[PDB]
């Protein structure tokens, strides 16, 4: 066993009664002294680091060539200057093996972690030597990270695609089904996950041109997307993912629930397809007063009304489909089928739930579209327009496919820089950038849609990371005052950064004036409503910071009416798995799973302690399934009201409690205005 | 957790003699010299003679003590394939190879030979002496049951594959191939009905099943030592058909969950190229907070 | 004279449900009104019971006593079929067409319903009490063993028959077809080795061999009677049924030699609308002609 | 149990003796009597019928609005003035439940046998009354059958395509493999069967853009292939019919077939993708010399030559690929495939054999391209070229893919009218009209190599049956020598229509100045050796009819020279499924399988004797099973010598013979000149 294992395996060796915390440094230490010192490939100086990345197809030399060598060697020196040194062995671990950049041969390290921050910096300037020097500052500090797609794969050849996530919107149509499969595999291809809304396939026993219950549901193009994503799975190296969203509404919506059952059958059964199930209030409301409810065809809906049932509002249409003799439906009892929900996400997790109507009572831009379903970590909650796409020889119709960037925040290290502000303009014009760089060449939607929506997604990390490390536990009402007041700065500084992009520009996104951000009602809840700490203790970890006040979020109204917004959505928080790592931080604004994680890597086993877990804040790192998931829902809701996108949301249950209780938390976190849940981690 | 698997597992292996065209042997066993004719006949009726006991007594005695459907079920299954198949398919081999006169002769030599008959009496009495309700007596019996299917035939084994990695006796191979590898698999599920038996049992009983399986295995062992002097001395094959039994010995204890019992041995490389959260329903009010 | 003759038919017979994809039925199945899904669930389950015993008992008990090494084959080979194809095939058209609510309340069904309970307790009453060496014990059993197989099976069979023959079901059918192909040739097969021991008696145990099996079909069918119109009566076919039974009691009689003890009647038309290889290697004159 | 159906089973039932044959007449009338007579909807007037029929929209108005009236009664007057009677109870069961016309809810009987015909005689003459009333007198005289789809479908509104047989070309891309998914399920759509290419695509273990061991081979895209097969499925009425072909010498030839062993994985296993194996003249010679062969990685090879494996000739090519260190190889025993392909088609019936130097030694157009693979049915020979299918907003390499059209003469009643040359003419214009009337908007190779290459397929039936009811044995060298002379007089017709075809309309085939039509050697040995028959009894069977010569055979050479030829492919002989049973014949050129087959529908039991079975030809109807398979095999190489396409070819076995009479029969079939094997079907 390596030295470096046997130092991190003797923090779980107790001394005193206390865990041996201070020896994982030790371990990095070995790690660096012993592995990636040695495993290190050296050059004479930058300029043949440089050269040799640049001819042997490691790096693309376009975005380079706009640097001369002086400015690319103080970038370098400016990521070097910091000293940063990697404070636990995993942090270390996980970016040498996920994220550095390894030889064709994967027998020796290229990029250390500061050569990586400086491609990254660089690929992000565009030519601008401060603002390379800007985001190196901003990342070695470990302010803000880029996504895993963008982190590992900026500024190199053999680079997949920047973009974490895409949505597609999939048409009634066989030809429409076959591009999405086509356009799924293409995606999963370039490596992102991709999300198809199902919802607009007429369901099982509906007529292809007059000849009746011929349609084989939404269950036959899940088993296609199955494949598809079996097929493309990333050149075999990660299993490719894909998601499927589903209206509640659907009639398909128990066979496809029975997707995930663990008795399905296998002509059924769908095993590397996520599901998920877009719920409007009007089942909440059906289940609330156990009125039987009605699941409807689709195909039906659209030949009486002329519009797909999920693109229009179900809480005022629901009466009409139930009353239209020329509307087919199913009866169901919507408290069984969210009984069977919470039985599914005991199981197994799925589905995710979308609270469409929560989604669609705050966001900006119902014009354009409402909200109909998420992504496959379903914090994603974007305007799409379904495509056209019709038979060969013939043009298509090219809607709006659902595709964002995504960056977090580390808030630790932005709360101790005191540099939230800076720290969110310069995520912001990263996120910008990664968006105007992406040109995706075999789906269309996905292409015009990022052309127009410039959509981007600011997470946020290590939110429990600095509650515990700052005495302050997850669940108690400073922690959601906290919350409340730090995303309030985060979205503030994000309209303002996206307004002086489109006034520095002059563009904004696409059908821009239509939004609650040009008629000001977005700015409703800012301008009445003072967001500042209600706690002193809050407060002072706020000072030294302008926190914004509803002048200044009169002001910001005021310029975005005068100057428009760049980016249609700004924020989005993603699960940020394993780039968390890195960063030293918390999984996204989640609480912790566990103060000490054993991961076992190869025949050895690892011991990861929570970034800042030490005696006297023990019991601040409580553990997610020991913590009432209401306060959860509670934090979550705070957090989400001043974000434009979702957060994924991931339930953490114990053994003992009943779907019932899942229900109940569903529930609550719809009644609280949860835009989505992810998942349903059972202890 | 196991019974589905094996039963998937045993009905996808499902063959039949017929399958394997046996008449192209005569074309290599013709160039065989006496002592290598008069070893494989051996061998073939010392298989045919335990695996008959194996059909007749050990298989369907083991289905009627063991409870559940589904074992009932897996193990009908593994008596069928020793009966209908396996009897069969030796029976095949024998009457292509040899004529009657000497078939009749071999396995009056081998129905005499004290080596064969000391193996195949000691597993037949443990079988013998299943009692009714009695888990302890059905577990020595399983415990003889391993070490026929994963052990006692593989000293028999050893000369047809020893033959197939050198390219003769190929149809003859093949169904030897396709037997043991059923054999195989017996082994591995009645040391699993075994196991399940000894996690059932206190400490103290626990150590006195493994020195009954143990002294067992010392006798079968000691037994087949002689037995493969007596038919691969005159072949000179004995030294190599030793590391064979070992090895397979090992795998027969690992079956029954213990641990090896001899150092591990490489083997001849002629012989290896052969080879649910409680559901509760929603009361209302569950809808306001 | 036949034993021969019937291990070919028996093991080309071969099959498993896996075979025959039940997807196709779900329609049909759900269009059904609630009694005949209830009355379809409830038949196929005591067939179920009836093959789980005949698998797990009759086959192997009758096999046991039975002298010669090809006539065990063949029983191994059909009580491999009861349980091991036969009782499985039943879970997966209930896996297939019902919750898992349904098919949990239709097994606690079987276990308390006294007509179901009766008719296992007498079947397996005699299988257990066969004796070593004991032929009269024997003959029994195999009476009841036709019985089961030819007789029995019939109040259930009806059902899918009578769908199947309407175009109804008939994936689900097909299996039972299947089934119904092999319970054919099993109670013949069975009904041969009964003949053989009747035919040693004296003319005075022969008279009373006759009352016995007449006895036991009376009694037999008195309890089955009362089963079908449990059974039948919510969907309106009992007198059908009863009818279906009385042919298939005479075929029963036939199979051990015995003339029809029920008058002839017409069945209904839709019932009878409702019924690896040799491997050799290439020589090098096979590519040239 | 209706009385038809009594009046049918009473055949078994034997009288003196034998069975009751003339009974199945009776049956017959009793069909007509009591059910289809009843259930046939009868109108005042033909006026009042086609008004009917075209207003409830099951009709084309357009086919129907090229003639008066007056036209279109004297039409169906023709037809029905015939007087014609189904021979036996099948043939009109299968008629009536298969191909005539019923209403919307399937109750009534629309068409009958006469109805039917006129309506496809009227859709086949485009106009023309007089050709009309030849192609009225042609089918009621059952001399010529135009396949299901033609048949069926004709002149009905609510109908798929007229052609079944589809043959895509997959090239070795992502974009490739989806267009080629979408177009499958687009053809399958149409109810179409459609064969796949896929030697192009590279083998599991290549690399894909410079990262090595990523392809996941040719079984995932037969996974994907055969789930949209799975979904396709006309409607939910017919299970989707895929066929897939790979040469032998790509290296996933064992995994390939390994998707047919029943020891196959569910991963592994495709249940509703037929699979076909491409053997080349090099793979057979390697096997009879017991050399050891190597199995390619295409994509190896396509970067060392620039050219795919299976688009050049491996015979001049597997010494050069074997020697080149840069193509990737691995060793395998050819015998061993052998064996194991005996093996799988003694399971299975799998996969069809194409031995392509057999199919290219005699193919008119290997200077478009070489017959790579062959269809569904594995009867389609002709030339494709891939089409290199670009990402989005890029133009499409759009090639040729393989769609003939079928068509059968019943060989019986050609021979018995003597009227080889009308029926043939008259046939090969029908296929001309159907293959110009075909539009598929979907598949635009398919689109373009119709138009291009107007390949038609005009096959034969009733072969055993006419050579029985003459008192003539199948395996006869007399019913050879019948074989012989009457598939010599078909090809002299078809070749002398096209040509014809070819004046008239000034135009012939894309590409046919290159084919050896133009240049003179198709007609080489038609100019040399004579084809009249060698029996007498054959050349009386001849009698009233002229049979080409050479002289004749040099003048349609000339002809063909001067003129061209309209269609690059004329001939394939279809196995003819249901379309046998309508008009009273044996299937396909193969032998009869039974004498009297029994039958179950629904309820019923039902009984087919072959037709004009009788005990004075009761031994002449000699099942295939009893047959031998070499006598069989000399029976279809002397039909394929007149046949440019191939014929469906089914091997008979019995359950004796083992996997070495199996490679035995496919390797004379080789030997003797047989192009494609379709089915090992086991008695
Ligand atoms: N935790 C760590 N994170 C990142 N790099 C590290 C870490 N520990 C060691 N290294 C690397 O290994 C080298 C070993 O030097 P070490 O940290 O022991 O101190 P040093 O030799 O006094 O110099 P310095 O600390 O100034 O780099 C470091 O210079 C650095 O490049
Ligand atoms: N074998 C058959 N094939 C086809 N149609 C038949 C057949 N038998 C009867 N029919 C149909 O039933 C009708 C009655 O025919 P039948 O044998 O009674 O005498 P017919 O002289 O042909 O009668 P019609 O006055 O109808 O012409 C036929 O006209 C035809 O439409
Ligand atoms: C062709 C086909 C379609 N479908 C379903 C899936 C599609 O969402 C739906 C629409 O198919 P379409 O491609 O729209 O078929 P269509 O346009 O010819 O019919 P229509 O005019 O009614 O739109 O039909 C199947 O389930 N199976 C099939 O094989
Ligand atoms: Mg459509
Ligand atoms: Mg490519
Ligand atoms: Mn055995
Ligand atoms: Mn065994
Ligand atoms: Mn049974
Ligand atoms: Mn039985």
């Amino acid at each position: 066993v390596p030295k470096w294992i046997q130092l991190n395996n003797e923090i779980m060796i107790q001394k005193d009664g206390k865990f041996q915390f201070d020896k994982d440094k030790e371990a990095v230490h070995s790690y660096f002294v012993d592995y990636i010192n040695q495993n290190t490939v050296f050059f004479h100086n930058l300029k043949e680091k440089l050269d040799y990345l640049v001819e042997n197809q490691y790096y693309e030399e376009e975005f380079l060539s706009l640097y001369s060598f002086e400015d690319i060697k103080e970038v370098f020196k400016t990521a070097y200057a910091k000293k940063f040194r990697f404070p636990s062995f995993m942090s270390a671990f996980k970016f040498y093996n996920d994220y550095a950049l390894k030889t064709n041969d994967k027998k020796k390290i290229l990029e250390r972690y500061e050569d990586r921050i400086s491609i990254v910096a660089l690929f992000f300037a565009n030519g601008d030597t401060e603002k390379a020097k800007e985001y190196v500052n901003l990342m070695i500090n470990q302010e803000y990270q880029p996504s895993t797609p963008t982190f590992l794969n900026a500024g190199r050849k053999r680079r997949g695609e920047l973009v974490s996530c895409f949505l597609l919107e999939v048409n009634d149509s066989l030809n429409d089904i076959s591009r999405a499969i086509d356009i799924s595999m293409q995606l999963s291809k370039l490596g992102g996950g991709v999300s198809l809304n199902l919802s607009k396939l007429r369901a099982k026993g509906e007529a292809i041109k007059d000849v009746e219950n011929a349609t084989k549901g939404v269950v036959g193009v899940m088993k296609l997307l199955d494949n598809a994503f079996r097929y493309a799975d990333q050149m075999g190296q990660r299993q490719g993912s894909g998601a499927a969203y589903l209206n509640i509404f659907h009639r398909d919506i128990n066979d496809f629930l029975d997707t995930k059952k663990i008795s399905a059958d296998e002509d059924v059964r769908v095993k590397t397809l996520s599901i998920g199930v877009v719920i409007p209030d009007k089942f909440v409301e059906l289940a609330r007063e156990d009125k039987a409810a009605y699941v409807f065809y689709p195909h039906t809906i659209y030949k009486e009304y002329g519009q797909h049932m999920d693109e229009m509002d179900m809480n005022e249409m629901y009466d009409k489909f139930v009353d239209n003799p020329r509307v087919k439906k199913e009866k169901i009892n919507p408290r069984k089928l969210l009984e069977k929900l919470a039985m599914l996400r005991s199981e197994s997790g799925y589905p995710y739930i979308m609270f469409q109507d929560n989604v669609n009572k705050v966001h900006a831009n119902n014009h354009i579209s409402k909200v109909k379903f998420s992504n496959l970590c379903s914090e994603v909650l974007q305007a799409s327009q379904v495509s056209s796409y019709t038979d060969y020889d013939e043009e298509d119709e090219i809607g709006l496919d659902i595709s964002c960037n995504l960056g977090s925040l580390n808030i630790l290290n932005v709360m101790e820089h005191k540099s939230i502000e800076k720290t969110v303009k310069l995520a912001t014009d990263s996120l910008t950038h990664v968006s105007e760089t992406t040109d995706i060449r075999n789906a269309p939607a996905v292409r015009r849609a990022n052309k127009a929506m410039k959509s981007i997604g600011l997470g946020a990390m290590n939110l429990h990371g600095y509650l515990a490390q700052n005495g302050i536990a997850y669940e108690s009402p400073e922690a959601r005052d906290f919350a409340n007041t730090f995303f309030m700065m985060v979205n503030f500084y994000s309209i303002q950064r996206s307004a002086e992009i489109a006034k520095e520009k002059g563009e904004t996104f696409d059908q821009y004036e239509g939004s609650t951000y040009a008629t000001g009602e977005y700015f409703d809840k800012y301008v009445s409503t003072d967001f500042s700490p209600k706690y002193e203790k809050i407060a002072n970890l706020f000072e030294g910071m302008h926190i914004p006040t509803t002048e200044d979020w009169k002001k910001l109204k005021a310029f975005v009416a005068e100057h428009g917004m760049y980016h249609s959505y700004r924020l989005c928080i993603a699960p940020t798995g394993s780039i968390s790592y890195v960063q030293s931080s918390t999984a996204s604004v989640m609480p912790i799973m566990e103060r000490i994680e054993e991961r076992t890597y190869g025949n050895s086993k690892t011991y990861y302690p929570m970034p800042g877990l030490a005696s006297n804040n023990w019991f601040f790192y409580k553990e997610a399934y020991d913590m009432d998931m209401f306060k959860v829902v509670d934090m979550i809701a705070t957090i989400q009201q001043h974000i434009d996108q979702g957060i994924s949301f991931t339930l953490f249950l114990k053994d003992t409690m009943t779907t019932r209780d899942l229900n109940r938390i569903d529930l609550y976190a719809h009644h609280r205005g949860i835009k989505t849940i992810y998942y349903a981690r059972t202890k | 957790d196991f019974t589905q698997m094996f039963y998937n597992q045993n009905v996808k292996q499902f063959w039949l003699p017929e399958e394997i065209a046996l008449n192209g042997d005569l074309l290599t066993w013709k160039y065989l010299g006496k002592n290598e004719q008069d070893t494989y006949m051996k061998v073939l009726a010392g298989l045919t003679l335990l695996d008959t006991e194996q059909g007749n007594t050990g298989m369907p005695i083991v289905a009627e003590h063991v409870d559940g459907h589904q074992r009932k079920a897996v193990l009908n299954f593994m008596a069928m394939m020793e009966n209908a198949v396996h009897a069969k398919s030796y029976s095949n081999i024998f009457m292509t190879l040899a004529p009657t006169e000497t078939i009749n002769e071999v396995f009056e030599w081998v129905k005499q030979n004290k080596y064969l008959q000391k193996k195949a009496q000691m597993i037949v009495g443990l079988y013998k002496a299943i009692q009714k309700d009695d888990e302890i007596s059905l577990f020595k019996a399983m415990v003889a049951s391993v070490y026929l299917e994963s052990f006692l035939f593989y000293s028999g084994f050893y000369y047809p594959l020893y033959f197939y990695g050198q390219g003769k006796l190929m149809q003859s191979g093949e169904i030897i191939n396709l037997i043991l590898r059923d054999e195989a698999i017996h082994g591995v599920y009645v040391g699993l009905l075994a196991q399940e038996i000894y996690n059932k049992q206190t400490e103290e009983k626990k150590a006195e099943l493994r020195e009954f399986a143990i002294d067992l295995l010392n006798q079968l062992y000691e037994n087949e030592l002689e037995y493969t002097e007596d038919l691969y001395d005159q072949v000179g094959l004995s030294h190599d058909v030793k590391k064979f039994i070992r090895y397979n010995a090992n795998k027969a204890l690992m079956n029954l969950g213990f641990d090896p019992y001899f150092e591990e041995e490489d083997i001849n490389p002629i012989v290896l190229n052969g080879l649910k959260a409680t559901v509760e329903p929603l009361k209302d009010d569950d809808f306001y907070f």
